[PDB]
C-alpha cells in the first residue's frame, strides 16, 4: 500500500528520470538476464545479447507501461488490466521473475541516480514495483 | 556456489577498492528503511522510527561495519562458506529467530550499496558474481 | 487483486461460516503456534496453550477484523488503517508470520468446510488473505 | 529435519490410512488452481484454463498420483531425504528450472489435501510433524 509520501517520491523520481527511462529499463533487463539466466527462457524469440536492438525496443515498451502506472497510482488494477492479461493469462510468468526484475531496476537506479537515490526514495520505489508486480501476476 | 575463477576475481577486484564501513552502513541502513519490520530486531539501538534517525544512528553505522567485515572474511574462504558462517548461523537461527528470507534482503541491500558507491565498476557481469556470493552467504547463514 | 468472482466467493463463504468464524480462527491460531513455534514470541503476554480463554478471546478479535475486511473488499487500506498501525508501526511483525497464519487458516477451513472448500473457493480465500496481509504490513 | 520419534509416528500413523492417488490428485490439482503460473510447467497435459478442466484432467490425476508415491517413498527414508531425492532435484532444478519457492507451495497443498480428506485425524500436532517433513522434502528437492 503506497502512502501519499510514497506516491510523491514515485512521481518526482519518475519525472526527473524523464526521457532516460527506456535506457534504464534496457539496462535492468540486461542485468536480469545476466544475473538470473533462467529469465532468458521467456525471451527465447528475441536477441537478448547485451546491447541488442531487441532489448532497447523492449526496454521502451516496459518504460512506457511503468510511466502509465505512475500516472494512475490510485487505480493500478484498471490501468494495467491489459498487461495483467499478457503476464498472468498468456505468459503465466512465475512471480519470482518480478522480484528479479525489480531488484535489477533498483540496482540500475542506484547506479545512475547518485545522491537522488536516498533510502526514502529507494523504499517508495520498491513498494511501487511490488505493487505493479502484484497486479501483473493478478488473476 | 559454484563460483568459477572469473567470478571470484570479478568479486576480489572490486572488493580491493571497497570501503567496508561505508558499504556496511549503507547496506544495513537501507535494510531498516526499506523493510521496516527488521527494526524489531535492533531495538537496543534506540530510535529507528524514521529514515533520518536510522541514517544518523551510531550503532547502525558500527553494526553495519561489523556485518560487512564478516562478509569480507567470508570472501577469503569462498570454498567453505558454511564452515566460516556456522557460529553466526546458530546465533541468528537459534538465539534470534531471524527468518532466512531476511538474509537474502540484506544480501540484496549489499548489492545496491555496491552499485550506488561504485557506479562505473558494477557492470552486469560484476553484479552476477555478487548475486551468487550473497546468495551463498544467505544459504550458509540459514544452514542450522 | 481480487476479481468480481473472487469477491463473491469470499462473501458467500464468510456468510456461511457465520457465527463459527471466531472458533475457526482460534483453531488457526493454535495450529500456527504449534506448527510454527517461533510465532509464540509475539504472544508471550497471554496463555497460548491449546484451549485457553486468551486464545478464544483473541480468535474473536481477529474474526471480527476479518469480517470487517469482508465488508469493505473494494477499499481494504481504509477499513484496515488502524490494524495497519498496530501490525506494521507498533508490533513490526515479520510478514513471514502472515504466511504462516494464512496457511493455518486455510488448513482449518479445509478441515471444517468439507465439500464447500472447493479449489475455486480455496484460490479466492488465499488471494483475500494475502491482500489483508499486504495492508497489515503496509507502511 | 530433526524429526523426533513422536513426529515420525504421527506421520506414519496417518500415512497408513491415506489414499495416495486421491491426496496426490487433490494436492496437484489445487496447486494449479490456486497458483496459476504453475500451469506453465504442465502444458503438455492439455487445457488447464479453468478449475473444472484442471479437476477433470486425467494427466493431472495420474501425475499427482506419481508425485505422492514418491513423497510416500521419501517417508521410508526419513534419515536421508537428500539422497532419496537427489535425481528429482537434478530434474527439477537443471532440466525444468522450477524455482524452489514452488516446492514449498506443493508441500503446503499437500498439507491442505490431508486436512480436507482426514478432518478428524489432522490435529495441530499431526500438522506440525507434516510441516517439517514437507519442508524437508522441499529443501531436499532444492539441493542442486
Ligand atoms: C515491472 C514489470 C513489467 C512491465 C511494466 C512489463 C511491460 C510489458 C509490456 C508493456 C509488454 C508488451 C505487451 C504488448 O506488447 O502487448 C510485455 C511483454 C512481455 N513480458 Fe513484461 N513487463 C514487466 C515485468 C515482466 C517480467 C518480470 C517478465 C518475465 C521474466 C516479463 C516477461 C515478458 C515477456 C516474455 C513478454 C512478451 C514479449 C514479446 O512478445 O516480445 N515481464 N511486458
Ligand atoms: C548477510 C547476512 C548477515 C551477516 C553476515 C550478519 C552478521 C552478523 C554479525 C557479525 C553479528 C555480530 C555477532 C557478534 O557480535 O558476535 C550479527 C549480530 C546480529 N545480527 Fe546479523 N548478519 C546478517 C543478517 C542479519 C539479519 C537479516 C538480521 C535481522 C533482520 C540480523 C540481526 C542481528 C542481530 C539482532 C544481532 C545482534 C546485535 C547485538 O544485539 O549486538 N542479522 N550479525
Ligand atoms: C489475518 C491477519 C490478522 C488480523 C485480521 C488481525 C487482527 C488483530 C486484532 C483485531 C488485534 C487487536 C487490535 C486491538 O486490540 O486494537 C491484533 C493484535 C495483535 N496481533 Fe494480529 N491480526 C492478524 C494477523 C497477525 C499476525 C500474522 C500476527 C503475529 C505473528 C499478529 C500478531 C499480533 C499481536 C502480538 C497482537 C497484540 C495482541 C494483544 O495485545 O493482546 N497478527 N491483531
Ligand atoms: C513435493 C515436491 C515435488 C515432488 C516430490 C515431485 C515429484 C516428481 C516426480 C516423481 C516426477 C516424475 C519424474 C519421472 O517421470 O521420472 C516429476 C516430474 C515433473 N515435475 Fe515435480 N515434484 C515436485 C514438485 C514440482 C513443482 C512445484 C513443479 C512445477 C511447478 C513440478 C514440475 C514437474 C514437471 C513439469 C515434471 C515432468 C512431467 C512430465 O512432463 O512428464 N514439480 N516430479
Amino acid at each position: 500500500v503506497l502512502s501519499a509520501a510514497d506516491k510523491n517520491n514515485v512521481k518526482t523520481t519518475w519525472d526527473k528520470i524523464g526521457g532516460h527511462a527506456a535506457e534504464y529499463v534496457a539496462e535492468g533487463l540486461t542485468r536480469m538476464f545476466t544475473s538470473f539466466p533462467t529469465t532468458k527462457t521467456y525471451f527465447h524469440h528475441i536477441d537478448v545479447s547485451p546491447g541488442s536492438g531487441d532489448i532497447k525496443a523492449h526496454g521502451k515498451k516496459v518504460a512506457d507501461a511503468l510511466t502509465t502506472a505512475v500516472g494512475h497510482l490510485d487505480d493500478l488494477p484498471t490501468a494495467l488490466s491489459t498487461l495483467s492479461d499478457v503476464h498472468a493469462h498468456k505468459l503465466r510468468v512465475d512471480p519470482v521473475n518480478f522480484k528479479f526484475l525489480n531488484h535489477c531496476l533498483l540496482v540500475t537506479l542506484a547506479a545512475h541516480l547518485g545522491a537522488d537515490f536516498t533510502p526514502s526514495i529507494h523504499a517508495s520505489l520498491d513498494k511501487f514495483f511490488a505493487s505493479v508486480s502484484t497486479v501483473l501476476t493478478s488473476k | 556456489v559454484h563460483l568459477t575463477a572469473a567470478e571470484k576475481s570479478a568479486i576480489l577486484d572490486l572488493w580491493g577498492k571497497v570501503n567496508v564501513g561505508e558499504i556496511g552502513a549503507e547496506a544495513l541502513g537501507r535494510l531498516l528503511v526499506v523493510y521496516p519490520w527488521t527494526q524489531r530486531f535492533f531495538e537496543k539501538f534506540g530510535d529507528l522510527s524514521s529514515a533520518s534517525a536510522i541514517m544518523s544512528n551510531a550503532h547502525v553505522k558500527s553494526h553495519g561495519a561489523k556485518v560487512l567485515a564478516s562478509f569480507s572474511e567470508g570472501l577469503k574462504h569462498l570454498q567453505d562458506l558454511k564452515g566460516t558462517f556456522a557460529k553466526l548461523s546458530e546465533l541468528h537461527c537459534d538465539k534470534l529467530h531471524v527468518d532466512p528470507e531476511n538474509f537474502r534482503l540484506l544480501g540484496n541491500m549489499l548489492t545496491i550499496a555496491i552499485a550506488h558507491h561504485h557506479p562505473s565498476e558494477f557492470t552486469p557481469c560484476t553484479q552476477a558474481a555478487f548475486q551468487k556470493v550473497t546468495a551463498g552467504v544467505a544459504n550458509a547463514l540459514a544452514h542450522k
